[PDB]
RNA sequence: AUAAUAAUAAUAUGGUAAUAGAACAUUUAAUGAUAAUAUAUAUUAGUUAUUAAUUAAUAUAUGUAUUAAUUAAAUAGAGAA
RNA sequence: AGUAUGAAAAUGAUUAUUUUAUAAGCAAUCAUGAAUAUAUUAUAUUAUAUUAAUGAUGUACCUUUUGUAUAAUGGGUCAGC
């Protein structure tokens, strides 16, 4: 707390409870004269604003590092971790040579049916995300598995179809911001 | 990995410099026609000359038609008004003139109760969030 | 009968007052010479070729 | 007498004005002293600039003339000096809205990205903008004929005072376009003349006020609206996320919920945090966990790029985009 | 008055009133008075007085009103205008004389072209 | 042979009527304009074939009428450059034909009534399936592309107006 | 010592029966430029404190307003028999 | 009951846009989402126009009466008179 100001909810003179919307009685609440801290009541998502970028986003010879505006509410303790991968909870890990790379892409071209991404995985201790990037498959096991995605589409109704269509949307607009 | 989506710019006018709404106006009269005679009168009387000198950013045509007699402004946005001044004597044309240089080009609209501020800026306070208040609800 | 320079603000001005009869009358004075010119400069060009 | 003949040297006379740009006659045009007014431009621009600027280059007339049956037909204009067009002023205007523009897109926002950054430049100063702003100031384009203006017995002055290229009379006839060149369009011709006028502008003050030109523009054009928050465009954040808190000393960032309500209906709310350590970087609501997790990465990275620094701070130069 | 928070940020917002009609505003907003302004021009540049509120996104200064001295805040005069004519018909329930009640108010568009802390 | 580039400019009505269509018309019909709605509404959309057939086998009288205005309008087509099984009845109405005779019909105990005899006239335009049919599968096509999606915690707009005054 | 327009301060401005004052649309008569780049009528969208007129576009007519204006008059304004 | 012309209305059918199959009353007005159309200055986070999401207010008109939403008078609609 670099600032002693007092802090107040954005206040009205009726009940707020029951009359959140009426603006008359917030034009009517006067408060007395001086600075004031008025938490925001929003989340940060959007907001481009100085009084919500975070301080290690902040330059060094910033002033506003040392003002206490992008207030830590929430503690990562008490919160509870969302879609993380099995590296972040468990430390990443480098440890297959080169010689297991080269078996990894050589069983992944012979047999990705049998040899799967899965499969290499649970065989070396790593990610299929890993075993991807280290090896690609025969280029035909590709085209037959794009050939089951498009007659699975097809195999759609026009409804599902529109739905996907909205979905991959609404996916497009969440990367905006 | 980022991508730029292609957008263009919103220009305000008075924030950097004010640009004049009013670009031209246009005085049209008759020579004959009795509608016209405070139009003729009005262009005829140094009032016109003095107009000019005050307002340089306005260019002020003179012309002569057939019909009754016209006060057609120009803005800036595009829209032109026409008032038609048609047996009004050189003062009522000289208000209506007035009132022409006063207008910002744009359309006549109904407004709502206290529809007073047109914004392109996001809110400097958030928007309110149920989670996010200071008061929890219950 | 105003002009632009009875205002004396140089913002000020009077289109000129040119009847459109008149101005029609023009074009078809200029337009009618332009033919006569034309169709006397394709004879004597006939007349070159007939000659040689 | 003939009334071709009276024709001819109007015409004659033009063409002579045209080449010259005499003093007199640009004073005299109401145009562009209404217009030298309207922008408040300088006194040491002299009004024979300002018509210069107005002029496009038009040496020598088109071959597509020669056929209105082809859907075109270039009669306003009239051929031009070769060293007294807008255009060597034109290209010194372009770059000196490329410099500034940018320049100050940069003190504005020191970590915008490369891509970011040129699509924030062309929306301040893009051709279409450009030429919006033009006809916004008055810049009026010489759409009449020549005869037509003889015809009417028009002075030199008020030709002077419009825009003058290659327009083509009936371009749009019948709901007929030709597709012609830069060099035929009116969009094109509208900027050319708003980067003259700024050129004529820096050409009159440079000796006398250096920074005028900059705060004419500042005035003009960064004084438009651009909300650079609505330019970005991320694919996989969260990734990019965590390459950034690596290049930089953060601890591994990590989504977690902080709220969570409407689980099992149609529309949920989550609030996930991207915290880095104890620190939040960035906030993410959403209806499914994964959407709430993306706008959350999607935050940090706006926030990380969009940070604006005080001028009271000493220049932040960026490291760069992030490379995932 | 500590005003260094206000100040520092980027993003800020005004309360000012005139004849004690609020308008929160920002730089770039444009402010619709339903009256004639008779003392000011179209181009004149209004120095705004009675000034409320002055808020940046967590904090606000508030006075009544506010010392001139702290901030600045310049409108625009940029047109004079109307809104649209309008004509509701006053009559009673049986009574033929239906008399027209004409209507068209005059707008002042205000421009807030500077708003910071001084 | 032309290095000329083009763009054209059409308004919607524009692009509706120089899509190849034709135009048939009935002579005098005897009938109602409500009796002819009773089968010309059946006779909307379809193709012309089908919509002949259905005259053919249909049991009312402006039926066969109905049958050959679509044959004549049909060998018009034909005879412009069309083809049968491309052609679609677009629109199909009906109208007044005019000059109905009206003619008292005496009641008893002194009353009367007036008996219109009313005839009509029913006018078709065939459309292609080739061209105007295609085209409003485009427009379709493109109006979903469009179509915002249904987001569920999407931002929807805070109407009402604001009272100069932060309710936040 | 007036008229027009604009300021300031004050008072007034619901209205049936009724009284008083001021306008507009329509048609005819007297006077009367102008012109297809024009006029008239219609539709749509603008403009003027707006039963009215005007601007633009579009359509159809007409080689053209008994046109603007002032007077004189009226078979001069219709959801009410 | 002249001759031309006739996008005058009532009226019918059809197409397009838009709303409408859990909602109740002069069918309008005001608030207010959404969808569509037009827009040679939408520069847009744009403007106008059309359209019974949703909300609020709303007891046809005239006549005659102390007094009418009245279940008192009169009118099927529009055009001309
Ligand atoms: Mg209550
Ligand atoms: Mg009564
Ligand atoms: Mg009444
Ligand atoms: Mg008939
Ligand atoms: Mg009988
Ligand atoms: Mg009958
Ligand atoms: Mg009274
Ligand atoms: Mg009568
Ligand atoms: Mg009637
Ligand atoms: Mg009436
Ligand atoms: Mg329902
Ligand atoms: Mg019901
Ligand atoms: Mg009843
Ligand atoms: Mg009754
Ligand atoms: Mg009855």
């Amino acid at each position: 707390k670099q600032f002693g100001f007092p802090k107040t909810q954005v206040t009205t003179i009726y009940n707020k409870t029951k009359s959140a919307s009426n603006y008359k009685g917030y034009l009517k609440h006067r408060d007395a004269p001086g600075m004031y801290y008025q938490p925001s009541e929003s989340i940060a998502t959007g907001s481009v604003n100085s009084e919500t970028i975070p301080r290690s986003f902040m330059a060094a010879s910033d002033p506003r590092r040392g003002l206490d505006m992008p207030v830590q509410s929430t503690k990562a303790k008490q919160c509870p971790n969302v879609l993380v991968g099995k590296s972040t909870v468990n430390g990443k890990t480098y440890h297959l040579g080169p010689q297991e790379i080269d078996e990894i892409r050589k069983l992944r071209l012979d047999n990705p049916q049998k040899y799967t991404r899965k499969f290499l995985a649970a065989k070396y201790g790593i990610s299929p995300l890993f075993v991807s990037m280290v090896s690609k498959p025969s280029e035909q096991h590709v085209q037959i598995m794009e050939s089951r995605l498009q007659e699975i589409q097809s195999r759609w109704k026009e409804k599902r179809r529109i739905a996907r269509e909205d979905r991959k949307r609404r996916k497009l607009l969440w990367y905006q911001a | 990995v980022v991508k730029a989506i292609a957008r263009n710019s919103i220009g305000r006018n008075g924030v950097g410099a004010f640009v004049f709404p009013c670009r031209k106006i246009t005085l049209q009269f008759c020579n004959w026609g009795g509608s016209s005679e405070g139009m003729r009168k009005f262009l005829t009387s140094k009032r016109l000359d003095k107009w000019g000198q005050e307002f340089p950013w306005i260019q002020f045509e003179v012309m002569r038609k057939s019909g009754h007699p016209l006060l057609r402004a120009e803005y800036t946005n595009g829209r032109e008004k026409v008032i038609c001044v048609r047996n009004l004597n050189i003062d009522n044309v000289e208000n209506k003139l007035k009132l022409l240089k006063d207008s910002d080009g744009d359309i006549l609209r109904r407004r709502t109760k206290n529809d007073n501020v047109e914004s392109l800026n996001s809110s400097v306070r958030g928007i309110w969030s149920p989670l996010h208040a200071a008061k929890r609800h219950r | 009968h105003p002009f632009s320079d009875n205002y004396a603000s140089p913002n000020i001005y009077v289109v000129n007052d040119v009847t459109s009869k008149e101005q029609k009358s023009k074009y078809d004075t200029i337009m009618k010479e332009i033919q006569k010119l034309e169709d006397d400069a394709t004879r004597k060009a006939l007349e070159t070729a007939r000659s040689a | 007498e003939s009334e071709l003949a009276k024709y001819k040297e109007y015409y004659q006379g033009l063409k002579s004005t045209v080449n010259e740009i005499p003093e007199s006659v640009a004073s005299k045009s109401p145009s562009l002293r209404t217009l030298h007014k309207r922008l408040q431009l300088p006194n040491e621009l002299t009004y024979s600039t300002l018509s210069r600027c107005l002029t496009c280059p038009s040496a020598k007339l088109p071959d597509k003339i020669n056929n209105p049956t082809k859907g075109a037909a270039f009669v306003n204009t009239v051929p031009t000096n070769k060293y007294l067009d807008n255009h060597g002023l034109n290209i010194m205007g372009k770059n000196l809205l490329s410099y500034h523009v940018t320049k100050s897109i940069i003190q504005k926002y020191p970590r915008l990205p490369t891509v970011v950054l040129n699509a924030a430049v062309n929306a301040y100063i893009s051709e279409a903008v450009l030429a919006h702003i033009a006809k916004y100031w008055g810049i009026e384009v010489e759409t009449t004929s020549v005869l037509s203006r003889y015809l009417k017995m028009e002075p030199f002055e008020f030709t002077l005072g419009r825009l003058k290229f290659f327009n083509n009379s009936l371009n749009s006839k019948d709901g007929i376009e030709l597709i012609t060149g830069k060099n035929f369009s009116e969009t094109s011709a509208l900027a050319m003349s708003v980067r003259s006028i700024i050129a004529a502008i820096w050409a009159v003050t440079e000796q006398k006020d250096s920074q005028a030109v900059y705060r004419f523009i500042d005035d003009h054009i960064m004084s438009r609206k651009l909300d650079i928050t609505k330019m970005f465009q991320f694919e996989q954040p969260t990734r990019e996320l965590a390459m950034l808190c690596r290049r930089e000393g953060l601890e591994k960032p990590v989504s977690k919920l902080v709220a969570e309500s409407g689980r099992l209906s149609k529309s949920p709310v989550f609030i996930v945090h991207v915290f880095s350590g104890e620190e939040t970087l960035g906030e993410g609501y959403g209806s499914s966990l994964k959407e709430a997790k993306a706008r959350a990465a999607t935050d940090a990275l706006m926030k990380w790029y969009c940070y604006e620094p005080l001028a009271q701070q000493e220049p932040v130069i960026d490291p760069g985009t992030v490379v995932v | 008055t500590d005003t260094t928070p206000l100040k520092l940020s980027n993003e800020l917002y005004a309360i000012f009133k005139i004849h004690n009609r609020p308008y929160l505003v920002t730089e770039g907003d444009r402010v619709i008075l339903p009256f004639k302004l008779k003392q000011a021009e179209v181009g004149d540049i209004l120095n705004m007085t009675d000034v409320t509120t002055l808020g940046s996104r967590n904090y606000k200064l508030v006075g009544h009103p506010i010392n001139t001295s702290l901030y600045t805040l310049k409108a625009t005069v940029v047109g004079k205008t109307k809104r649209a004519f309008q004509t509701r018909e006053v009559t009673k329930r049986r009574n033929r004389r239906v008399r027209h009640a004409k209507s068209k108010g005059d707008l002042t568009i205000l421009r807030i072209s500077e708003l910071s802390m001084n | 042979n032309s290095s000329e580039r083009y763009k054209l400019k059409l308004t919607k009505r524009e692009i509706e009527v120089l899509e190849p269509s034709v135009y048939a018309q009935s002579y005098r019909i005897k009938s109602s304009m409500k009796k002819a709605t009773l089968l010309l509404r059946l006779l909307g959309g379809l193709d012309v074939m089908k919509a002949i057939s259905q005259c053919h086998f249909s049991n009312k009288k402006i039926a066969r009428e109905v049958a050959e205005l679509l044959q004549k309008g049909v060998k018009d087509g034909q005879k412009l450059g069309l083809k049968p099984e491309d052609l679609y009845i677009s629109q199909i109405w009906t109208g007044s034909d005019g000059f109905w005779r009206k003619r008292v019909e005496f009641k008893a105990r002194t009353r009367i009534g007036i008996i219109s005899h009313p005839y009509i006239h029913v006018r078709c335009i065939l459309r292609t399936k080739s061209v105007t049919k295609r085209r409003l599968a485009y427009e379709a096509h493109l109006k979903e592309q469009k179509r915002a999606p249904w987001v569920q915690l999407g931002d929807k707009p805070i109407r009402g107006v604001t009272g100069g005054v932060y309710k936040w």
